[PDB]
């Protein structure tokens, strides 16, 4: 997770730029206020964040600005609950996002090979964005899969139980579409 | 002329002359204070009648020598510390953030201290 | 305390005619968050309407003819402080601090 | 006695057993500014120093403009 | 409801329902706090507050555990100041070593607290480094030092809850917690420079008095704030002859510990276009001239133009004092007129709320009873400009409580809800007699404000006949108990000019064609007729339009320089305090008007203060007792609410305008402060800009 | 001896005592107090011990200036320090020593601030002065010469 909690405008983000929600996503943010009560429906801020945040690719300023909006709070309080927490992107962050647990339930089944695999292959280093786009590796801390500890994390799938030699399987398919099953 | 002798300015405009006496400095021809009383109006006096202002004290003025120095550039890291260059024989020691795409000074030397990454956009 | 002990202190006249004293207990200081400056009483004098600061021409000091600007005197009680004033015959007026009123304070009232 | 350079004032002195000579480059001292001849006390002199406020005043009287009526 | 319990032995009886650190502050146990301020919500996470509670092996948070019956508390035992030294130890780790270059240095909290509850050594050598944070830029009032804040979250809390400013909060998490704005934009409140004085450390210092002196040079004098009727208690700190902050004292019936921004940073104003010599105009322009040479010019003038019985102007200014009102309103009618008036915009000759009676023209509920109102009816009010802390006053209580603001007049941006009704009086006329009037006669102590900028329009009348009509016929508004009819002031010195009558009520006198004006600090005439062949004098103490119209210039005291009296908008009678001295050769304001006497043949009875202040004794007795109100006695108040209200009135319905068009330049001292030139280029002339344009 | 204080109870050193109370009893004790002066202080280069010169107390010692520019604490103390003092317990005392003149002590008041409220000098040759007028009672000229030499008179201790 990148610690940074101050907002630089960029050319790719700034209040200037419109955010308006799909046809479709109108629907589940109206029935996502449903499960809570009246006079507290500011609580859907980080359901609506995150709705927000797979419509458009991140967790842009336009859409802290338009969430706000959306449940009359002033955008401060948008920007306190979008810095808290760690699965929201405010950058680009390209098409996938490899999270690679380090932590020491999962060191114990040599999670630090999975790292060097990985940083072979796209020669870039954790927290770092690839020259296409098209991944962005990140380290992580606990994910749950430390009894099946060596685990690598591609935006919201499950590959435990993987080595080195398990990393070229996927690395290699990403870029050609062919992605392996989950599990 | 008594316009630049008389008004402090970041930069001066004309080049400084050791021999002008009116200068507020050898090296600088402006205050560097708006509180800062002008030398010039300062020796408008009667104490300086029968002087030599030559031989009255000049010292270089600070500010103009600081910006002299080149930016130090840190490598891979937004934090400086600074000392003084002395340890014990300078200032206390400050950390200072290098976040934001400029030189931030020293609070106690006036050193300024950057990123590399920036320096391409600073030195324009 | 009856007596006119100003008689025998041999001080100037002009602290019996020309000035006047104030007996008031300083108050809190908004930058600072301690309360215990504020529980002495004290005695200064006023200003001089000319004459109390003026800029020394040569060295830009800060000259003055007030030989009470740096005269505080400190007091435990309200009452010596008027008793002591009193004494010496002084013009003071007192300047009665103000007092906080009490609130309560919950943790809890941020939601009730 | 003003005559005597202060570096050597303090050598003269019995203060320091290394000669302002016979220095090592890191112990001169590094000045950014171009050193003159030595100047002595300049008492009895036209020289001598005279002290000034380096302060302006700190009121600023009106620069009086006229306004004329409708 | 009281729970008796003893703090460290000392008995102590609180209210019911108070935290521990009241009820330890009550027996005179200090508790060292950084978090904890007794007007803010409580949060509980400095974690310096912890005592010991018999029953308990857990510290507890003495600011936020509440107090309980018989319970014992420790807070001196070894344990406790073995806690105080391991938290004071924690927040010392990331601090900066700035103390020498940090304008909280003599001052600051956790210096003492450190000094005086901490180790005395430090056990941090280590490698990496402290913390180190970028410095937010909020605006040209408040300068950040981050790399200072110990995340206390005073600033916060202030912001949000007391000041309405909803942008300052708490971006990041853990280590990298950032206190700021998150985006990059200016705090707009007009009580935003008030976390200046929250903030324990340096984080948040002021940008005016940046690097100028240290607490321990300053002499610090208790004084009044004029730049607003409120007439908060401030503490003006001098530095030998230069004023060189202006800070708020406690008074909680006035302001409660706040000033806004303007009574603050208004200070540097005081070094600027000031009159320090007396000056006569000659052909174009002015030249320098004697205080006999400027007194005989006037003299000389009063003779040529002879002004007849009341062809003779007298003009009052907004900040001017008591004690030169009734010395000049004594002068004038020694001359025999009485054509003196002020100079704001009231439309009608008899001002709508007169001088008759005191009731009519004050806040009869008083600023302390706020708190307890039950309904307030805003009519053409903009507190949030007119009286900046009373604004902040009634948003405690709105959020405290069910209070339901009403307003009637051109809409703002408030930080409170309101709940609008119109902008014309029709529209105040079907709102009194519909739902809300009756909600106003259910509730107990139910509160009508009128603003001061109901006068300056052409339904001036209307209005107040209107409102008194609905009071003048209700037991609820008016009760031995209760006086629920206020107007808020804005001009400094309009009560003062009003408890002693300096106001005709003769429409032919103030249409009269005077020939000899003395402006008394008067400084917006623009409107206001002054003939070509009029012989003007402007006794103040800045350069300003009443200065240029000017013939003879006497240069006067500001309210820093002289000890005087205001009457501020509740009735309130304050004495200010001299903390320094005019500059030049300036006289005292009322000092003058007897010296002027003495040449123009009207010489007036008094000698000195205490023969100028028996004279306030004559004109109102009330004017001889210092921060206390005399209030209206019920049955004499409601014979001049009957006054007001007169049939055949026509309602014009014009849009009650505010009537302040600028936050920052009100008076002479704002129009000439460099700092407040800032605010307007950063903040605006109603403090909405967001971003700032001048940043260099 | 009756009160010892900073380690005059570790040195061995005699006194010496006069039997005819004249002007050549106390040249022959000063005398003596010369070389039992030479004797301590050549035990004081003998039994010197290392450690702080200082108490380990920097809320009222200064901090040692290369740890006030590299810790934290050490800065506040040494700005405390130089510029609010030091706070000492309220109270009042009277501390004598053996000054050689006489014997020299101040009655020193405190009020829980960092300034005395009080501070009387009580000066050796004040006190000798004083007995001036009973010792030259019956002597000449040349002898008021010899008595006030025998009384160590510095007049900044006697007019302090
Ligand atoms: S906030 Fe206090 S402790 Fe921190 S640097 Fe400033 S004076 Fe020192
Ligand atoms: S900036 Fe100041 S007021 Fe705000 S949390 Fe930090 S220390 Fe407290
Ligand atoms: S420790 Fe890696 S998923 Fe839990
Ligand atoms: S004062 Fe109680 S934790 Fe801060
Ligand atoms: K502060
Ligand atoms: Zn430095």
């Amino acid at each position: 997770s990148h610690m940074i909690s101050v907002h630089r405008d960029t050319p790719k983000d700034n209040p200037e730029i419109p955010f308006e929600f799909t046809k479709e996503n109108l629907e589940r943010a109206k029935e996502i206020i449903a499960k809570y009560p009246p006079q507290y429906k500011k609580g859907a801020v980080m359901p609506l964040l995150d709705l927000g945040q797979r419509q458009l690719g991140f967790t842009s300023i336009s859409v802290m600005n338009y969430v706000a909006k959306y449940l009359d709070m002033p955008p401060m309080r948008v920007y306190e609950v979008a810095t808290f927490y760690t699965m929201y992107n405010r950058k680009p962050m390209g098409k996938y996002n490899v999270q690679v647990c380090t932590t020491t339930p999962c060191q114990l089944c040599g999670s630090d090979g999975i790292m060097k695999a990985i940083t072979e292959h796209l020669q870039i280093r954790p927290g770092q964005t690839t020259p296409d786009n098209l991944f962005t590796l990140q380290e992580v801390e606990c994910l749950g899969a430390c009894v099946n500890a060596p685990m690598i994390a591609v935006n919201d799938d499950f590959y435990e139980d993987l080595t080195p030699e398990r990393t070229v399987e996927i690395l290699k398919g990403f870029q050609s579409g062919d992605i392996p099953k989950p599990g | 002329s008594t316009k630049e002798l008389t008004t402090a300015r970041i930069k001066d405009i004309s080049k400084p002359d050791e021999n002008n006496l009116q200068q507020q400095a050898p090296n600088r021809i402006s205050p560097w204070s708006k509180s800062q009383k002008p030398r010039a109006e300062a020796q408008d006096n009667v104490r300086f009648a029968v002087k030599d202002l030559a031989k009255q004290p000049r010292p270089y003025a600070a500010i103009d020598l600081i910006y002299k120095q080149p930016i130090r550039y840190i490598e891979h890291d937004n934090v400086a510390v600074c000392d003084g260059n002395g340890g014990a024989q300078g200032h206390p020691k400050v950390y200072i953030n290098l976040d934001q795409n400029k030189a931030i000074p020293c609070g106690y030397c006036g050193l300024r201290f950057a990123q590399a990454a920036f320096k391409e956009d600073i030195e324009s | 305390t009856d007596l006119a002990k100003e008689l025998v202190s041999g001080a100037p006249k002009e602290l019996i005619t020309e000035r006047v004293a104030r007996i008031y207990q300083e108050a809190k200081a908004a930058t600072q968050s301690g309360q215990h400056n504020t529980e002495t009483w004290k005695i200064d004098w006023d200003i001089l309407n000319k004459g109390n600061r003026w800029e020394n021409d040569l060295m830009g000091y800060q000259s003055s003819s007030d030989y009470m600007q740096g005269t505080i005197l400190k007091f435990d009680t309200r009452e010596g402080a008027i008793r002591f004033a009193k004494g010496q015959g002084w013009d003071y007026y007192i300047q009665e601090p103000k007092v906080r009123r009490f609130v309560k304070k919950d943790y809890s009232a941020n939601f009730y | 006695m003003s005559e005597v350079e202060p570096g050597w004032h303090y050598w003269l002195a019995y203060g320091t057993d290394v000669p302002p000579n016979q220095l090592k480059p890191e112990e001169k001292s590094v000045r950014a500014y171009p050193v003159k001849k030595h100047v002595p006390n300049l008492t009895y002199t036209d020289g001598a120093y005279v002290p000034y406020n380096t302060a302006r005043p700190k009121c600023a009287t009106w620069d009086p403009k006229v306004t004329e009526r409708p | 409801k009281e729970v008796e319990l003893t703090v460290d032995g000392v008995k102590v009886s609180i209210e019911a329902g108070s935290s521990i650190i009241q009820a330890a502050e009550k027996a005179g146990v200090t508790i060292p706090r950084y978090c904890y301020h007794e007007k803010l919500a409580v949060a509980g996470n400095c974690r310096m507050c912890l005592v010991e509670i018999e029953r308990s092996p857990k510290l507890a948070a003495s600011c936020a555990m509440p107090v309980q019956n018989g319970m014992s508390v420790l807070t001196n035992t070894p344990k406790i100041k073995k806690a105080r030294e391991g938290v004071t130890e924690m927040l010392l780790e990331n601090h900066p070593l700035d103390c020498p270059v940090c304008d909280q240095g003599g001052e600051c909290d956790l210096q003492e607290q450190s000094l005086r509850y901490g180790s005395d050594r430090g056990r941090f050598h280590e490698i990496v480094g402290k913390r180190a944070v970028e410095n937010k830029a909020i605006g040209p009032l408040i300068k950040t030092s981050m790399n200072r804040c110990i995340h206390c979250t005073r600033c916060v809390r202030f912001l949000n809850d007391v000041a309405g400013a909803p942008e300052f909060g708490t971006a990041g998490r853990g280590n990298d917690m950032q206190i700021g704005t998150y985006v990059e934009r200016n705090v707009n409140s007009e009580l935003s420079a008030n976390v200046i004085d929250l903030c324990p450390v340096g984080a948040l210092t002021s940008k005016p008095y940046a690097f100028r002196a240290r607490p321990w040079e300053l002499k610090r004098t208790e004084t009044i704030d004029v730049h607003d009727a409120l007439g908060s208690n401030v503490r003006v700190d001098t530095r030998g002859i230069e004023v060189m902050r202006v800070l708020p004292r406690l008074n909680d019936e006035i302001n409660e510990e706040w000033i806004s921004d303007k009574t603050r940073f208004a200070c540097d104003g005081l070094k600027t276009q000031r009159l320090t010599k007396p000056l006569i105009r000659q052909g174009n322009t002015f030249v320098d001239a004697t205080w006999e040479e400027a007194l005989a010019t006037i003299a000389e003038g009063f003779q040529k133009v002879q002004p007849k019985e009341n062809e003779i102007k007298a003009i009052v200014g907004s900040l001017t004092d008591l004690e030169s009102i009734v010395a000049l309103k004594d002068l004038v009618n020694k001359l025999g007129s009485e054509n003196v008036s002020t100079d704001g915009d009231a439309t009608t000759v008899p001002p709508a709320h007169g001088a008759d009676f005191r009731s009519n023209y004050i806040f009869n509920s008083t600023i302390d009873n706020i708190e307890e109102a039950d309904q307030i009816l805003l009519v053409g009010t903009n507190p949030r400009h007119e009286a900046a802390v009373l604004n902040a006053r009634i948003r405690k209580v709105w959020l405290r409580s069910d209070l339901e603001v009403h307003h009637v007049g051109e809409e703002f941006d408030s930080t409170f809800e309101l709940n609008h009704l119109g902008s014309d009086v029709n529209a105040l006329a079907k709102a009194l007699t519909g739902e809300v009037g009756k909600k106003l006669s259910e509730a107990s102590k139910p509160l009508i404000i009128i603003g001061s900028g109901v006068t300056e329009t052409q339904d001036a009348e209307a209005v107040y006949a209107t409102v008194a009509k609905f009071v003048t016929s209700n037991a609820n508004i008016v009760t031995p108990e209760w006086n629920g009819f206020n107007l808020l002031h804005r001009e400094a010195s309009r009560v003062g000019a009003l408890d002693v009558g300096f106001t005709t009520q003769s429409p032919e006198v103030a249409n009269t064609k005077a020939k000899f004006i003395y402006l008394l600090g008067a400084d917006e005439i623009v409107n206001k007729d002054i003939p070509k062949d009029a012989f003007v004098v402007y006794q103040g103490h800045h350069g300003d339009l009443g200065a240029s119209f000017a013939d003879v210039i006497l240069p006067g005291s500001a309210y820093t320089e002289k000890t005087a009296t205001y009457v501020n908008t509740e009735g309130r009678v304050q004495s200010t305090r001299a903390a320094t001295n005019p500059p030049g050769v300036a006289r005292e304001d009322w000092m003058i008007i007897r010296a002027l006497s003495e040449y123009l043949g009207a010489t007036l009875p008094y000698d000195n203060l205490y023969e100028m202040r028996s004279r306030l004794a004559d004109v109102a007795p009330h004017l001889l007792r210092h921060e206390v109100v005399e209030p209206v006695s019920e049955g004499i108040a409601k014979v001049g609410f009957q006054s007001l209200v007169k049939p055949g009135i026509q309602s014009k319905g014009v849009l009650l305008k505010n009537p302040i068009e600028n936050f920052y330049f009100t008076d002479v001292i704002s129009k000439s402060s460099p700092t407040m030139a800032k605010c307007v280029g950063s903040f605006g002339s109603k403090i909405e800009k967001i971003k700032d344009e001048k940043a260099n | 001896k009756s009160q010892p204080y900073d380690a005059y109870d570790k040195v061995d050193f005699d006194i010496a005592v006069g039997t005819k109370g004249d002007c050549y009893d106390r040249y022959l004790i000063r005398m003596t107090e010369f070389r039992q002066s030479l004797r301590i202080i050549e035990q004081c280069c003998n039994q010197m011990p290392p450690g702080p010169v200082k108490v380990e107390d920097f809320k009222v010692a200064p901090p040692p200036r290369a740890l006030m520019k590299e810790d934290m604490e050490a800065l506040i103390h040494h700005f405390l320090l130089y510029t609010k003092g030091y706070a000492v317990p309220a109270g009042e005392t009277y501390t004598a020593i053996e000054a050689p003149k006489g014997e020299m002590a101040v009655y020193v008041v405190s009020d829980g601030s960092e300034r005395p409220y009080r501070c009387k000098i009580r000066a050796p040759g004040f006190a000798h002065l004083g007995a001036f007028d009973h010792i030259a009672r019956g002597h000449f000229l040349p002898d008021a010469v010899a008595i006030i030499g025998t009384m160590d008179l510095v007049f900044g201790e006697v007019d302090r």
